C-alpha cells in the first residue's frame, strides 16, 4: 500500500500533460511548479486531486479513502523527484503536497458517518478564530536518580512512559520535562455555510475547522473560503474524571488547504506582494488604456450596467474607489490625515439610491451594509460584552470598524435618533476612535469611508423650503461629506420614457478583470504629489466657494473642504495613472464638487 | 549511579563566571565589581547585565544564551552565587537572580509562534491589568515525618509536587512530609497581562493579549497603561487541575520603558539638573535667559494656526501650571488652570487639543 503508490504517484508528477492554460505546450506541469518552488521558497506544492483523477482511478480511490496514511506517501514521492534542484538549492524544512478541489463536493448538512476520515470539501465564511494551542510532539523524561534524559516520540497518537531508567532502575522515576519537549501550533477556526445551498427556511450551521502548523494563521474572519481537509471524529468524557465516555461523538475537520478565489469581488489588501506577480503583458494593457482621452467616462459607465445614465453619482463612487494619497505627517505633529471619501446620496424615492448601495456592498471586499433603525449607537463602533465563560467584560468590534478597509453603507441614514448619528462624527472625520468604558481604556483605529443614503425630510422634495431645509442635517455632520448628490429627479417625460425601455429589456435576456486589476495596479504602484500650477488654482477655488456658499443658505463651506478638493484632485490623478497632479485634475474635481447640489 | 553532567549548562557557567571579572569599561575599573556591590544591602537581589557587552568580551557564549535559555539559567543563577562570596555579609542561603538588557532584535506577540519557547525574545506591549504580588516556592525543605530528617532541595514545577524518596532506608511514609516553611525558599512573584502596542495591529484586527510573570526584583516595575518592553523567555504551562492541555506564557526577567524620553536611566531643581547633558544644560539656560520667550513658544508649539494669539498664550499657561497650596486646615488650592473654547464651526479647535495632546 505504501511502495505501490509513490511509484504510481510519481509517474503522475512526471508525465501529466493538460488541455488548459496558467498563469495567462510547457509538458512539465508539477515539474514546472517544482522548480517554482526551488527558485523561491515557500515548500508547498498545491496539487489538484482531479488531475489525478484523469491519469489514474486507483489512487484517486486511495487519496480520498485513507488520506492519513497516502499523503505522507506523497512527500516523499515528491522529495526524490525534487532531484534536479538537489546541489542547486538546499532549503530545510521538507517538501509538500496539498491535495485539493476546485468546486466543492458537499454541504454543512449532507455529512455523514460514511465519511469519518476521507477526503473532504466544503465551503463557508469564517466567523471567529482563536489563540495559538500548543500542542506536544516529543516528550522528554528525566531521571530523579540517574539524572538521565531520554527522548520518546508521539508514533500513534499518545505518549508512553518508559519507567525504567537506563542506568539506575528504579522503576519509576522519570519525570516530564515539559519545557525541554517539542510542540506544534493549532488554532480552531469556525465556519458558517453560505445563504445560498441550504435548504427552505432555516437557520446556518457552523463547523469546526482545525489548523495546524504552517497553517496556522492563513485566514481571517470575515474571509470566503474553500476548506479542504479530512474529516474526523473523537470521543468525549462525561467526566473529566472517569473513563466513561459518551457515546455520540463529536465531529470537526483536520484542514489541509485553503483557497480564497473570490473573483466576484476586486483584490483585497493582502494581494500588495502579488501586485509584483502581474504578467507584464498585462501592464501594457493597463498603461495604454491609461492613455484613451476619456478613460475616465470608459471606466466610470461600467459600474453597474443596469442603473440609468445618473452619469455623476458613478463618477463619485469611481473616485471612492481609489482616494487621494496616503501622506505620512507623522513629521509635523499634525497626526493622521484621512484620505478616503464620504460620499451621502440625497433625494426623492424611486430614484434608485438602495440599488447603488445594494450594488457597491456588492463589489468592494470587506465591507458592510446596515440600515436605520435595526442599528444601535455602540453596534456601530464597539461594544463590551459579559465574556461567558472567565465572566469579565472584554472589547468588541461594531460595523464600522470591521470594514476597516472599504466602505460601509448605511442605508436609511435620515431615520437614526440624533444619539446613534452622533457617534459618527469620531470615525468617519479623524478615522480613530477613543473608547473610556469600565475597564477598558483604549483607542482604536480604522480606514472606512461611509456611503450614505437619505430622503429629504417630509420624504418629498418641496422646492418652496431651501435646501438646508430639506435635508435638515447639521451643519458639524454635513462637512465631514464632501460629495452631497442630489438626485432632484421629476416626472421628466423624456427619462421616464428613457428608463421605461431600459428596464423593460431587462426581461428578454468592458471587462471585470481590466477593471479588477487596474484598481489593484493604481493602488500598488502610483502617489500622486501636488504641483504648483495645480496648486495655485487650489486657493482661488476656495476663496470663490465661501462668497458663493455664504449668501445662498444651501450649505457653507469651511476649511475642511479645501482639503476634500485635495482629496478629490489627487483621486483623480490616480484614474489616469498620472503620478503627478495638474491644472485639469483640479478643474475636473471642482466641476463635480459644484454641479452635484444642483 | 551519580548524576550526569550537563556539559553544555556548566561550560556556559563557567564562561560566565569568567565574564563577570574580566570585562571592564573605558578606564578599566571592572563593571560588574561594582554594579554587584550594592548587592549586598538587603531588597537588592537582581544584577542587570548588559547584552552587548556579553557579545563584545565573548560570541560563541551569546549563541549558547540566545538558543538555551532555559536550560543554563539555573546556572547563570549560581555563577553568581559564587562570584559574590567575596563580601561575606550575605545571608548563606540568599539567593540572586540574572536580569538580561538591550537585546538586539525586536519581535511582536504575534511572531511568538511555538518555535520560540525556551528561547530568549523580546517584546512590547501596552498594560492591562495587574494582579497582586505573592510568594512562590521555588525550592521547598521538606522535613521528613517518621525519620525526623529533612529531605532537601526539592525543586517545583508549577505544583506542589510532593516529593516521595527519603536517603532514609527506614522512611515509613514515602508518601507523607510535613515540609517546613521557616526555611524554603520564596521569590516573588507577580503575573501581568500584556496587549499588542497600536503601531502593529494589522487592519481590521482585535489586538491580542497575553500574559506575563514578574518574577523577582522587577515585580512592580509595570503598571496599567504603561508601554514597557519586556525581555525573557517563552514557556507552555499545563493545566493543574489535572495534575494535559498546554497554554503559552512569557516568563519575563526585564522590563524597561520603551522610549526612555531621558536615555540615562529610569524630584527637585537639583536633583534634575544634575542628569542635564552638558548640552542639555547649556541650552536650557540659554532659553530661560532669553527675552520674548513668551513668543517663541506659541510660534514654535502650534506652527500650522493663522492667529487667534490669545488663544495660544493661555494654551501655554495652561501648561506651565500654577502653585498648588495646601492650606494648614486640612483643604487644598486649586493649582492648576482650567480652559474651555467656545466657537464657530471649522476655526480650529480641534486642532489646538491635538497639538496639546500629541
Ligand atoms: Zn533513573
Ligand atoms: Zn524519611
Amino acid at each position: 500500500n505504501v511502495a505501490a503508490c509513490k511509484e504510481n504517484f510519481q509517474r503522475f508528477l512526471q508525465r501529466f500533460i493538460d488541455p488548459l492554460a496558467k498563469e495567462e505546450i510547457t509538458e512539465p506541469l508539477y515539474m514546472q511548479r517544482l522548480g517554482e518552488i526551488n527558485v523561491i521558497g515557500e515548500p508547498f506544492l498545491n496539487v489538484n486531486c482531479e488531475h489525478i483523477k484523469s491519469f489514474d482511478k486507483n489512487l484517486y480511490r486511495q487519496l480520498i479513502s485513507y488520506p492519513q496514511e497516502v499523503i505522507p506517501t506523497f512527500d516523499m514521492a515528491v522529495n526524490e523527484i525534487f532531484f534536479d534542484r538537489y546541489p542547486d538549492s538546499i532549503l530545510e524544512h521538507q517538501i509538500q503536497v496539498r491535495p485539493f478541489n476546485a468546486l466543492k463536493t458537499k454541504n454543512m448538512r449532507n455529512l455523514n458517518p460514511e465519511d469519518i476520515d476521507q477526503l473532504i470539501t466544503i465551503s463557508g465564511m469564517v466567523i471567529r478564530t482563536s489563540q495559538l494551542i500548543p500542542e506536544m510532539q516529543e516528550a522528554f523524561f528525566q531521571c530523579q536518580v540517574c539524572a538521565h534524559t531520554t527522548r520518546v516520540e508521539m508514533d500513534r497518537g499518545r505518549i508512553a512512559e518508559p519507567s525504567v531508567c537506563g542506568r539506575c532502575h528504579t522503576t519509576h522515576s522519570m519525570a516530564l520535562i515539559h519545557n525541554r519537549s517539542l510542540f506544534s501550533d493549532k488554532q480552531m477556526i469556525k465556519l458558517q455555510e453560505s445563504p445560498e445551498d441550504m435548504p427552505a427556511g432555516q437557520t446556518p450551521h457552523t463547523v469546526i475547522l482545525f489548523a495546524h502548523n504552517d497553517l496556522v494563521d492563513k485566514v481571517q474572519p470575515g474571509d470566503r473560503v474553500n476548506v479542504t481537509g479530512i474529516y474526523r471524529a473523537v470521543p468525549i468524557r462525561v467526566n473529566p474524571r472517569v473513563s466513561n465516555v459518551k457515546s455520540v461523538y463529536k465531529t470537526h475537520i483536520d484542514v489541509i488547504h485553503y483557497r480564497k478565489t473570490d473573483a466576484k469581488r476586486l483584490h483585497g489588501l493582502d494581494e500588495e506582494a502579488e501586485q509584483k506577480l502581474f504578467s507584464e503583458k498585462r501592464v501594457e494593457l493597463l498603461k495604454e488604456l491609461s492613455r484613451k482621452p476619456d478613460i475616465y467616462e470608459r471606466l466610470a459607465s461600467a459600474l453597474a450596467p443596469s442603473i440609468y445614465e445618473h452619469e455623476d453619482i458613478k463618477k463619485g463612487i469611481l473616485l471612492q474607489l481609489f482616494g487621494g494619497t496616503r501622506k505620512d505627517f507623522s513629521h509635523t505633529g499634525r497626526g493622521k490625515f484621512r484620505a478616503e471619501i464620504n460620499i451621502l446620496l440625497c433625494g426623492d424615492p424611486g430614484t434608485s439610491k438602495s440599488q447603488l448601495l445594494q450594488y457597491v456592498y456588492n463589489l468592494v471586499p470587506r465591507g458592510q451594509y446596515t440600515s436605520g433603525k435595526g442599528s444601535s449607537a455602540v453596534g456601530l463602533t464597539a461594544y463590551v460584552m459579559k465574556d461567558p465563560e472567565t465572566r469579565q467584560l472584554v472589547l468588541q468590534t461594531g460595523a464600522l470598524v470591521l470594514s476597516d478597509n472599504g466602505i460601509c453603507c448605511i442605508d436609511e441614514f435620515d431615520k437614526m435618533n440624533e444619539s446613534t448619528r452622533s457617534v459618527l462624527h469620531e470615525v468617519m472625520e479623524q478615522q480613530t476612535l477613543s473608547i473610556a468604558k469600565a475597564g477598558i481604556i483604549c483607542q482604536l483605529n480604522a480606514r472606512t469611508s461611509v456611503l450614505a443614503a437619505a430622503n429629504p425630510i417630509e420624504s418629498q422634495w418641496n422646492p418652496k423650503k431651501t435646501t438646508i431645509e430639506n435635508i435638515q442635517l447639521p451643519h458639524t455632520l454635513l462637512s465631514r461629506f464632501d460629495l452631497i448628490f442630489l438626485l432632484l429627479d421629476p416626472q421628466d417625460e423624456a427619462y421616464d420614457r428613457r428608463l421605461a425601455h431600459h428596464l423593460v429589456a431587462l426581461y428578454y435576456q468592458l471587462d471585470m478583470a481590466v477593471l479588477k486589476d487596474y484598481i489593484a495596479y493604481a493602488h500598488s504602484t502610483i502617489m500622486p504629489r501636488l504641483s504648483e500650477e495645480a496648486s495655485q488654482a487650489l486657493i482661488e477655488a476656495y476663496v470663490d466657494m465661501r462668497k458663493i456658499g455664504s449668501s445662498r443658505g444651501m450649505v457653507s463651506a469651511y476649511p475642511r473642504q479645501l482639503e476634500s478638493l485635495i482629496r478629490l484632485a489627487e483621486a483623480h490623478a490616480k484614474v489616469r495613472l498620472s503620478n503627478k497632479v495638474e491644472a485639469i485634475d483640479v478643474e475636473e474635481a471642482k466641476r463635480l464638487h459644484r454641479e452635484a447640489l444642483k | 549511579h551519580l548524576e550526569v553532567r550537563d556539559e553544555v549548562a556548566e561550560k556556559c557557567q563557567k564562561l560566565f563566571l569568567d565574564f563577570l571579572e574580566e570585562f571592564q569599561s573605558s578606564d578599566g575599573e571592572i563593571k560588574y565589581l561594582q554594579l554587584a556591590e550594592e548587592l549586598i544591602r538587603p531588597e537588592r537581589n537582581t544584577l542587570v547585565v548588559s547584552f552587548v557587552d556579553l557579545e563584545q568580551f565573548n560570541q560563541q557564549l551569546s549563541t549558547t544564551i540566545q538558543e538555551e535559555f532555559y536550560r543554563v539559567y539555573p546556572y547563570l543563577c549560581r555563577a553568581l552565587k559564587t562570584f559574590v562570596k567575596d563580601r561575606k555579609e550575605i545571608p548563606l542561603a540568599k539567593d540572586f537572580y540574572v536580569a538580561f538588557q538591550d537585546l538586539p532584535t525586536r519581535h511582536k506577540i504575534r511572531e511568538l509562534t511555538s518555535s520560540r519557547i525556551g528561547l530568549l525574545t523580546r517584546i512590547s506591549g501596552q498594560v492591562v491589568r495587574t494582579h497582586p504580588v505573592h510568594p512562590e516556592l521555588v525550592s521547598g525543605t521538606f522535613l521528613c515525618l517518621d525519620c525526623q530528617t529533612v529531605i532537601r532541595d526539592v525543586e517545583q514545577q508549577f505544583k506542589y509536587t510532593q516529593p516521595n524518596i527519603c536517603r532514609n532506608p527506614v522512611c515509613a511514609n514515602r508518601r507523607r512530609f510535613l515540609l517546613d516553611t521557616n526555611k524554603s525558599r520564596f521569590v516573588d512573584f507577580q503575573k501581568v497581562r500584556i496587549q499588542e502596542t497600536q503601531a502593529e495591529l494589522p487592519r481590521g484586527s482585535i489586538p491580542r493579549s497575553l500574559e506575563v510573570i514578574l518574577r523577582a526584583e522587577a515585580v512592580e516595575s509595570a503598571q496599567a497603561g504603561d508601554k514597557c518592553d519586556f525581555t525573557g523567555t517563552l514557556i507552555v504551562v499545563p493545566d493543574v487541575s489535572k495534575l494535559l492541555s498546554y497554554r503559552l506564557v512569557f516568563l519575563a526577567c526585564c522590563v524597561a520603558p520603551t522610549n526612555p524620553r531621558f536615555g540615562g536611566k529610569e524630584q527637585t531643581a537639583e536633583s534634575i539638573k544634575n542628569q542635564m547633558t552638558v548640552k542639555e544644560w547649556e541650552k536650557v539656560f540659554e532659553m530661560s535667559q532669553d527675552k520674548n520667550l513668551y513668543h517663541n513658544l506659541c510660534t514654535s508649539l502650534f506652527p500650522t494656526i493663522h492667529g487667534n494669539d490669545e488663544v495660544k498664550r493661555g494654551v501655554l499657561l495652561m501648561l506651565f501650571g500654577g502653585v498648588p497650596k495646601t492650606t494648614g486646615e486640612g483643604t487644598s488650592l486649586r493649582g492648576d488652570i482650567n480652559v474651555c473654547i467656545v466657537g464657530d464651526p471649522s476655526t480650529a479647535k480641534s486642532q489646538f487639543l491635538k497639538h496639546v495632546e500629541e
